[PDB]
Order: C-alpha cells, then sequence, then structure tokens
C-alpha cells in the first residue's frame, strides 16, 4: 500500500534470495508467497559461483503431475538483456568512471 | 668488452706503486691512452704529475707530449707529422697506429659535421691522407664531387612497468 501510490503500473511479480541451490527453505517459502499471486518469480543471486550455471538465475514454481504427495518442481528460465538508451548510457557512464585499491590496479 | 677490462687493469697499476711513481714505460702507456680517448685533461695532469727527473730522463715522454700538444691545440694535419717523428716501443708499436686511425674518424666526423662545402686541400690536411682519400669519398661513401673547383661536398648522414612504476610513486 506504501509503494503502489509512488508505482503506478508495477505490481506484485516474486521473491529474491541470496544463496546457493534451490533448497527445500527456498521451496518452503514460496509455499508461503505463492498464496499472494498465481505464479510468483524467484531470483536468485550467487556470488560464489565457480561451476557452469549462471551466478545469477530466475526460477518459477511447477505444479508436478506426479499421483500422490506432488511436490512442486523449480523450473530455471532464461532472461534478456533488455535495457533502455538511458539507463544503459547511465551505467555506462558510472563503469567508465573509476574510484584502498591502487588506481593503476 | 675487453677495453673496459684493460682499463681495469691499467688502474689497477697506477692504483698502488711501490712509492707512488710506477715504471716509465706504463706512465708512457698510460698517457698514449689517454691521449686516444681525447680525455686531454687528464693527460695534461698526468704529464705535470711526472717527476721532471724522470720527465727529462727519456725523450719517449717528451715525443708523447708533444703528440699531447699537437692533439690539444686542435692541429690536425701537424698530428700525423708528429705521430711519425718518433719511434715508438714494439709492445706499443701496432695500437699507437690504432690510435691514428681514431684520429682519423675524428677528422671524419669534423667533415661530415660543420662542413657544407670543404677546400680538397683542407680536407687532405684535416684527415691526414694526401689525394687517395679524396676517391672513397665519392666512389665507395657516395657523395658528389667536381673538378676544375676543388670543392669537396660532404653530406650530412618493459615499459609499462616504468609507468606503473610511476603511477605507484604519483597515488602514495
Amino acid at each position: 500500500e506504501q509503494f503502489k501510490q509512488v508505482f503506478k503500473e508495477l505490481e506484485f511479480l516474486g521473491w529474491y534470495t541470496t544463496g546457493g541451490p534451490p533448497d527445500p527453505s527456498d521451496i518452503h517459502v514460496h509455499k508461503q508467497v505463492c498464496e499472494i499471486i498465481e505464479s510468483p518469480l524467484f531470483l536468485k543471486l550467487n556470488p560464489m559461483t565457480k561451476h557452469t550455471d549462471l551466478p545469477v538465475s530466475v526460477f518459477e514454481s511447477v505444479i508436478d503431475i506426479i499421483n500422490g504427495e506432488a511436490t512442486m518442481l523449480f523450473a530455471e528460465l532464461t532472461y534478456t538483456l533488455a535495457t533502455e538508451e538511458a539507463e544503459r548510457i547511465g551505467v555506462d557512464h558510472v563503469a567508465r568512471m573509476t574510484a584502498e585499491n591502487s588506481t593503476v590496479a | 668488452f675487453s677495453f673496459k677490462k684493460l682499463l681495469d687493469q691499467c688502474e689497477n697499476q697506477e692504483l698502488e706503486a711501490p712509492g707512488g711513481i710506477a715504471t716509465p714505460p706504463v706512465y708512457g702507456q698510460l698517457l698514449a691512452l689517454y691521449l686516444l680517448h681525447n680525455d686531454m685533461n687528464n693527460a695534461r695532469y698526468l704529464w705535470k704529475r711526472i717527476p721532471p727527473a724522470i720527465k727529462s730522463a727519456n725523450s719517449e715522454l717528451g715525443g708523447i707530449w708533444s703528440v699531447g700538444q699537437r692533439i690539444w691545440q686542435r692541429d690536425f694535419p701537424g698530428i700525423y707529422t708528429t705521430i711519425n717523428a718518433h719511434q715508438w716501443s714494439e709492445t706499443v708499436q701496432p695500437i699507437m697506429e690504432a690510435l691514428r686511425d681514431a684520429t682519423r674518424r675524428r677528422a671524419f666526423a669534423l667533415v661530415s659535421q660543420a662542413y657544407t662545402s670543404i677546400i680538397a686541400d683542407d680536407f687532405a690536411a684535416f684527415v691526414g691522407l694526401p689525394v687517395e682519400e679524396a676517391v672513397k669519398g665519392i666512389l665507395e661513401q657516395g657523395w658528389q664531387a667536381d673538378s676544375t673547383t676543388r670543392m669537396v661536398l660532404p653530406r650530412k648522414p618493459q615499459q609499462l612497468a616504468r609507468l606503473t612504476d610511476y603511477v605507484a610513486f604519483l597515488e602514495n
């Protein structure tokens, strides 16, 4: 209710968490987040990535068709690199500029 | 090169002496070497450094000093005439002629630079060679000479680390 009066065309989309792989804790939190919207997103940020999968990742809950106690799966979805001209120029400017690390380094 | 080690050997020989005065042959060799390297200030100071008695005892020192005065006044034609007046000792027989060659090269420089047109007689006097060296000017070196006027025309002939050092110095 606080942010709806500042961002008009911006509604709930999902939740983000920093960590490793999607664990049972993540699916437990998603089991609560899913009561707000039909399909919340998940955005994992892993700063310690040294493997084949990308450090940042997007997941979606998929309701499995397995009979009995069906534990929903977490399917990874790709993302694009769409960026406006203005914001791209802004990040370009912030990257061009520099600065206890040495300047020459 | 070997010249550096030879100069080091002469420095060692000069460093220690039985009474501060060395043998006349090595004194003459040192004076000739000083004349060879155009280090004329140390050459004349060595000449006055020699005691008068031993200086007057031997005429080889007198001849070496006369060569030194001839090269001190930059009298190029007379350098060769004086160097041929006396006969040097055998152990320095081939090297002194080499000194002459060095002076030769010196004169060549003084003609290549500081002379746009040089009289043939003056050029021959400077280089010492009477008439034949003139030929060496055109046929081999590549100059262009003309007759009936005797006017010789000479022709005039690892980092990134450093910048990192500069930035490291300036940033701190």
